[PDB]
């Protein structure tokens, strides 16, 4: 209902997780990514080639590269 | 120092530019080509007296190229001789040095002296090295200039054949009080253009420095003749007059 009351200043809201309602395994920070990335992946396809979209998309895209390359070690198991 | 400075400029102007600082960069590369036109175009002090002799160990590394083998076997510099013996004799040992400068960065052979501070040196550094098919092979070759025609004196280029006697004189004791520098400097050319002096008048001193043991001489024919018929003799006139042996060349036969 919060979320409900912010949807109708802007503030976004992300929909409600529950890890219960997960993989085991799988971490809560890239599950957040994931919806995080659900919303400005479908905003920039809104654009489809408006005004700076492509500054938005690969300053994205960028940022989503360099959070891979830390994302591995959060799920490694030991240090190699 | 500019070149590292423009991709960084860029890299910032990816995705955007601001239309002022934008309209700055296009300015400075219309007015950076711009005199580089002109500069080509005044050739077809402080010019050169910059450093004087850290500009010719990098021109022989811009002609080596990447890689521990070079590109150019094979390479003679032009150079107009200066006015004074206390000049030459520091024109020549810059490019000698720079040379050595050269080839000491490459081939770690042992030296006389790391610091020759004199022509002299140089060629007993220089004396160590033989051509071993990637360092660049150097023989200098000095070259005239020929100047407008001055009315007076018996015969219209004579101030310029007495200015030439002056410069050529100077040449000839360099090569006698350092024999030595014969198997450096191999050549002697007049390069300006055809009609402000012509042909005939280098006879009589290219033949004197034959006998100075210079041993090479190469002519420069101007390509700017007044009909295409007066361009092939003034080549007829090269050949016939000038003393040139086998093995030699002309320069810029457009005719």
């Amino acid at each position: 209902s919060v979320v409900k009351s912010l949807n109708s200043v802007n503030i976004k809201c992300l929909p409600t997780i529950d890890p219960t309602k997960l993989p085991r395994h799988e971490p809560i920070l890239v599950t957040v990514t994931a919806r995080l990335n659900k919303m400005v992946s479908d905003k920039l396809k809104g654009y489809w080639a408006s005004n700076d979209y492509r500054k938005q998309k690969e300053q994205w895209q960028n940022h989503l590269a360099q959070l891979q390359r830390g994302l591995h070690l959060l799920t490694d198991k030991e240090y190699k | 120092s500019e070149f590292c400075w423009l991709t960084g400029l860029l890299e910032k102007w990816r995705f955007n530019a601001p239309e002022g600082l934008e309209r700055l960069l296009w300015i400075y590369l219309l007015i950076q080509n711009q005199y580089l036109t002109l500069l080509v175009q005044r050739d077809d002090m402080t010019e050169l007296r910059e450093e004087t002799e850290k500009s010719y160990l990098s021109r022989f590394k811009h002609a080596h190229g990447a890689g521990v083998y070079s590109q150019v076997r094979y390479l003679e510099g032009r150079f107009a001789p200066k006015s004074d013996p206390n000049k030459m004799q520091k024109l020549l040992f810059s490019v000698l040095r720079g040379y050595w400068e050269y080839l000491s960065a490459h081939m770690s052979m042992e030296w006389v002296h790391e610091k020759p501070l004199t022509i002299s040196q140089v060629l007993d550094n220089l004396e160590l090295v033989e051509p071993h098919g990637k360092c660049v092979e150097l023989a200098l070759v000095p070259h005239f200039i020929k100047r407008k025609p001055k009315n007076g004196e018996a015969y219209p280029h004579a101030l310029l054949f007495k200015d030439l006697k002056n410069q050529a004189a100077i040449l000839m004791d360099m090569l006698k009080s350092e024999p030595r520098l014969t198997g450096w400097i191999r050549g002697v050319d007049a390069a300006a253009n055809e009609m402000h002096a012509p042909p005939e008048l280098f006879c009589p001193l290219f033949r004197v420095l034959a006998k100075s043991g210079i041993a090479h001489f190469t002519y420069h024919v101007g390509e700017d003749f007044p009909h295409l018929i007066s361009g092939i003799r003034s080549i007829d006139d090269a050949l016939r007059f000038l003393p040139l042996r086998n093995g030699d060349r002309l320069g810029h036969c457009t005719a």
